[PDB]
């Protein structure tokens, strides 16, 4: 017995308080590859971690038992209680779960990372690649197959709803009739996406806030459509100050809390007065409760599901539903293809004992001498060999046909049958 | 020390029939003690296939690929077509023990090409 | 309870099916009923073709019916009048050819104005009456064209969660003999158990409302495993069980 | 025609279905449609087990479909009236019709019984449709093959493709190639299939050589048919008869 | 490929005056048989032949060629042309075939001989076709069966009680068309006094005819049959006095062997009209096949004539016998078919030894040349069999099945299909 | 010696003719295989010629004259007590039944070969 299982906490199911309690760094990876595979029922496993998702692939011989230490394994890691875990977690098994990694490779479901940044992210789950076996290896690649096919089949992703795009659209179904000063904390593949989306409304003036000034730097100059100002950190609370709406995305614990806003001046009676602090980096930057101040409202990520929804998106979509069921079914093709190996070295094991036993009796009936022992014994092996070769060729199967795999797995059953090999 | 060589040689495949893998095991490491000794390509194939036989039993499938691979190269540097095909189904047999049903595969798949001739 | 609002079950039975009778009155006063295909608009109102002409009274009433695995046939039937502008002709004669992909006379084409619609559960039930306007506003179950589909797969591939299902999340005073999977929407799933002293439906609800085609198969496997934990007694069984059941007579 | 009278038809829908539309009249004056299950006794006249009530105006009309082979579906609608049996002896006869047809039981406090005036009889959807006098439908009989058609078709249609292509070059003259032909039904005269083409979508009726009565009897017919279809494809021997030349398209 | 048959003419779709042609007596079985394998696509052939059916059973290489040429030995054999023989044709297969040669020996095609002669005369088929080549050995299978089958049907159900026989049903029509005014009254006389004959009188008797003239060759055979029924007064009657009995009888039922009539028009013109109780009429039931009375009597105005065809106005509420011996039929035609496909298998098994034999051969022969002799030879030939031998065993014991077991049964024969996909036997 | 020789020449030749489809030519090689293995009085070396004998029948379409010298080879075989080729004999046996179109009798016969072939 052996299954392919995903589990985790998605962004459908777990509310985004519950799954940075399970974000899972890059740093951090081979360590939780490592203890996961130091459960009895787990063999290899991968973990999946972004902004929208928290997810544990993994081979498990008993999937009943294999989910079941995993699901402990994450309330060991996040504090929180099993019990908890089961009302949010997500759980598919098989084919179900092989196609649930190439919707997300395809950027097919929720809100899109950018930029490829999806599919950038399982090539580098697959680069760390150190003892994650052949199998969920085998997966990922493949997924990687599946991502770049839907990029360059299907340009989909020319007018997706991205998380940082979201975050520009939800911000104005909160403000009213922009303009209205914008100011964006850390400049990355995320902050980057927040202003060229932000750009492309008709916004003036941006203010951008980051570390590195020679980061924002080579921003500005690649989209020379929207004025772009720098300020460190240091001035961080003070942009804030001098904003009407504070996207935040980093890669921190929160930066903004409760009574380090409440020192903060209102916004523009022009706005009406109230800031919007929208925080797309996971963890959180904002919160856990900065909303209860007069003039501030907190947006997560999970807010970003209400805006927006509208024409082609759903033609793309099903075009991109036919790369995944092809190679979905192209991959479980693959999984049936070495089902017939153990067969065959269990036939390899019934034809030795027939061709030792027989060999045996024949030497006792015969010493001399020198040449003719090499003779005997390769008409011994010469017969097993060419009676095995029918049955082990057609044993041996791969690339498609529903009618050569069907075929050979029903040689498998026969062979079991007929030999005995089941015991 | 000619009768040792064959003597041990049978005495192993008992052990084997038995089994017993680690008194199996010894025995063939002896025997190839004295089939290098002797210089006989033949002999040293017998010897080594027994080892790789012996710690497949033991669980050591691993290390049991190595002599398995032995065989095939006193083979090729002996130019002789004598105990390749065997191989080649031992060493895939070790990978389907190992959970890697891909390389047993491919392994697999060149010793179907030898059943012919 | 743990089922879905009838006015969205009369909206579901709409969209699955498309064989209904047309009730309709004779010029002697005698009601009338035809069988007919038809089809659905946005908003819920069918859109049906005729041999016959519009006469004077328009009063007519849909009646159709949606077969569940063969075991359960909830039906419902839309009342109101029926009669022949080009504007939304166009439209209605395009949402036809697209729904069963044949050409369609615009000489014949008709529509029920929806008045009220009687929605019963089964055959033999009494049903509840669903205003014109819960109707028109409800949406049809997002499970629907692969609730067949899984319920089939479910009641072969997972037999051994189906048995189990009916020993930890309902509280029975009688043995399990065979026990099917009846159908599945948003809020959850019915199944249908037998025993050596009768036979009833009972309907087990999800965690949280489904969405989608994998929240429902991820639901399901959350319930197969909790449920599984339960009767190896790795963890309590901590919620109330099911009790409501439903006479029925296999 | 070689197809049977409009009055057998409806005897033999009322045999095969058990699941109809109860059009009826309401205080309103309102038409209302229920769905409602049935049975037949050896006159014709149908028995269903109703929950509503009552209506004072007893005009009601029982429409019941039959689908074939999913290609084709032929229904009769039953006009008349309805009323309790007449609390004797004549009730038993139906709690026993009821109990043999569906192998369950009945509450006996809701048998109604459509008394028929006439019946209308239509070969498909969309279609005029003919009446049938009460006296010719009570006086008709049930086709005699009904019960195996169904079985018998999709073997056909499964087991003799070459024939059934075959009866459509030598049988039927047909002004075109034919793309695919599949068997819809099979009654006691003969039996009709639909024909595939670019040209058009057809339904022809080929008749037994001479009336069948049994199973045995159909399949010995068919077999006849199909020695000859290729006795003369073949060129063993001359085709002396006049094709079938009338289409009917769908 | 090859299926087995079932061609001839049914009572229900051929009359008497075409099935009578097509008669074949007992005596000229073996030659039928004979001619019919001498087909090139017919290996096996049996002739069926009662009042009720013209059956010829065979299995045939192709089931349209075979059935071409079997129709045109009919014709050949008749003298009817083939056109006419196929507007009548009764034609079925395979398991429709073994099907309803069960339901004719268990008697449930209506109607029946009565006494059990069906089952006697399948018995004796099988009994005739010992000797003859053609008779081959699945058509043997078949009647064999069949016989089991009207064992069980006379055994497990009693439906033999109230069914309707041939002389049953020339009796209720002779009652039946009479006028209703003494129905039994009138003057009855039976002609051949065989296991037909007696079958008449037993029924007339039990309808209350007290008194029958019976005209037979042998005196003693009547006599054998009036110390069998006290009930009915019989009197005899030889053949030379049959116009004589004809001409004083109200009613005359025939049944004989003779191959021509013995009633022409001419002869029933002499004969006085009938008593006026039943309107002048003499009703002439005849259920023989070739017919005893001729075709053209029925012209005179004082004289009706009855075929076995006519046996068919109303032919019984209990007609649950005829559904428990369904079951029977069901339970066994299923199971005969079962027993057919285990045989499917054979072939295979022969392929898989000749491709064992090649390989077993070859390899020895590269051996031995590469090879003082002696008892080392016979031992190395021991190797080379001994392997062979255990290596096949496996699939050899899993192609044979036999006794049952549907799920068995079906991986037997995927067996079979595996060995031809992984050897290439069938290719 | 010399009529030993003689015997091997012919008996390997006739396997030669059957080897291609020629087996009125090879008919000949057994009967003459025969007739010097009875002069040589050896059981042995005569079932072996009485097996080609047969072997060549079955090529001819003559199945049933060739299963007489089937038997034969097993009646040697019970009469001298040894069990060589008695396994061929009833799987040969069989092989010309299922050519006679008889595949019951031939079931029962291979029957009898599954079970030797143990042995």
């Amino acid at each position: 017995r052996s299954s392919i299982v995903v589990i985790g906490l998605s962004i459908h199911t777990a509310p985004v308080e519950m799954r940075e309690k399970l974000a899972i760094p890059e740093a951090e990876w081979p360590r939780a590859i490592a203890e996961l595979c130091g459960l009895n029922h787990i063999e290899e496993a991968a973990v999946l971690s972004t902004c929208n998702r928290m997810e544990i692939y993994v081979l498990a011989l008993s999937q009943h038992r294999g989910v079941k230490e995993v699901t402990e394994w994450m309330s060991k890691t996040s504090g929180i209680p099993v019990s908890e875990i089961c009302q949010h977690r997500f759980l598919l098994y098989n084919k179900d779960a092989t196609q649930h990694i190439f919707e997300v490779s395809a950027g097919l479901d929720s809100l899109v990372l950018g930029e490829g940044q999806i599919l950038a992210q399982v090539k580098q789950v697959v680069k760390v690649g150190q003892g994650f076996g052949r199998n969920i290896s085998g997966l990922f690649k493949h997924a990687i197959t599946v991502g770049k096919r839907v990029r360059t089949e299907t340009n989909i992703a020319s007018g997706a709803v991205s998380v940082s795009s979201a975050a520009v659209e939800l911000a104005l179904m909160k403000l009213p009739q922009v303009s209205a000063r914008m100011c964006v904390i850390g400049a990355g593949k995320m902050g980057k996406l927040v202003i060229k989306h932000l750009m492309a409304k008709g916004c003036t003036k941006v203010v951008v806030v980051n570390r590195s000034e020679e980061r924002v730097s080579a921003i500005r100059e690649e989209m020379p459509g929207i004025e772009i100002i720098y300020r460190p950190l240091d001035e961080m609370l003070a942009c804030a100050s001098e904003a009407d709406v504070v996207f935040t995305s980093t890669a921190s614990t929160p930066l903004f809390l409760k009574e380090h806003v409440e020192n903060l001046p209102q916004a523009s009676p022009e706005v009406g007065g109230l800031r919007h602090f929208v925080d797309i980096s996971v963890p959180r930057n904002v919160g856990s409760c900065v909303g209860e101040v007069e003039t501030a409202r907190v947006y997560n990520v999970d807010d970003l599901k209400e805006v927006v929804a509208k024409e082609d998106r759903m033609r793309k979509a099903m075009e991109a539903q036919t790369i995944i069921t092809e190679e979905s079914t192209q991959f479980e093709a693959w999984r049936d293809s070495l089902e017939t190996v153990p067969t065959i070295k269990k036939l390899r094991a019934y034809a030795e004992r027939i061709r030792v036993a027989e060999l045996e009796k024949c030497m006792s009936k015969m010493d001399i001498n020198k040449k003719t022992t090499r003779a005997v014994d390769d008409l011994s092996r010469g017969i097993v060999n060419r009676f095995l070769h029918g049955p082990m060729q057609h044993l041996r199967c791969d690339g498609s046909d529903s009618r050569t795999l069907s075929e050979t797995l029903e040689n498998m059953h026969a062979l079991n049958r007929m030999y005995g090999l089941e015991k | 020390k000619k009768q040792e060589l064959i003597s041990k040689l049978k005495t192993g495949k008992t052990f084997l029939r038995n089994q017993e893998p680690e008194k199996a095991y010894t025995e063939f490491k002896i025997a190839l003690e004295l089939a290098q000794s002797l210089k006989d390509p033949t002999e040293e194939k017998k010897a080594a296939r027994g080892l790789g036989a012996s710690l497949q039993r033991q669980g050591k499938y691993r290390e049991a690929i190595q002599y398995h691979s032995m065989v095939l190269a006193i083979s090729k540097r002996e130019s002789e077509d004598s105990g390749i095909t065997e191989a080649y189904g031992a060493i895939a047999d070790c990978y389907t023990e190992l959970g890697d049903l891909e390389k047993a595969g491919k392994f697999y798949d060149t010793y179907i090409a030898r059943l012919e001739t | 309870t743990h089922k879905p609002f009838p006015a969205e079950v009369s909206r579901s039975i709409m969209e699955l099916s498309s064989v209904g009778t047309l009730s309709t009155l004779t010029h002697d006063g005698w009601p009338l009923g035809v069988g007919v295909r038809f089809a659905v608009d946005k908003d819920g109102t069918p859109v049906l073709c005729l041999n016959r002409s519009v006469s004077p009274d328009k009063r007519s009433a849909l009646h159709v019916q949606l077969e569940q695995c063969g075991l359960r046939t909830p039906q419902c039937t839309i009342q109101g009048s029926i009669g022949r502008d080009d504007t939304v002709l166009k439209r209605l004669s395009a949402t036809w050819r697209e729904k069963f992909g044949e050409e369609v006379k615009e000489d014949s084409l008709y529509v029920v104005a929806v008045d009220r619609v009687l929605q019963m559960e089964d055959f033999m039930e009494d049903g509840i009456w669903v205003a014109s306007s819960d109707y028109k506003n409800a949406s049809p179950d997002p499970l629907r064209d692969i609730a067949e589909d899984i319920v089939n797969q479910i009641n072969a591939n997972n037999m051994e969660d189906i048995f189990r299902f009916c020993n930890v999340y309902v509280d029975l005073d009688f043995v399990v003999s065979e026990t099917k999977m009846i159908w599945m929407d948003r809020l959850g799933f019915d199944l249908r158990v037998w025993s050596p002293r009768g036979v009833y439906d009972v309907r087990i609800p999800f965690p949280m409302e489904v969405t989608d085609e994998k929240g429902a198969k991820s639901s399901f496997n959350g319930m197969s495993q909790l449920a599984w934990e339960v009767e190896k007694s790795y963890c309590p069984a901590d919620f109330n069980k099911v009790k409501l059941l439903k006479q029925v007579v296999g």
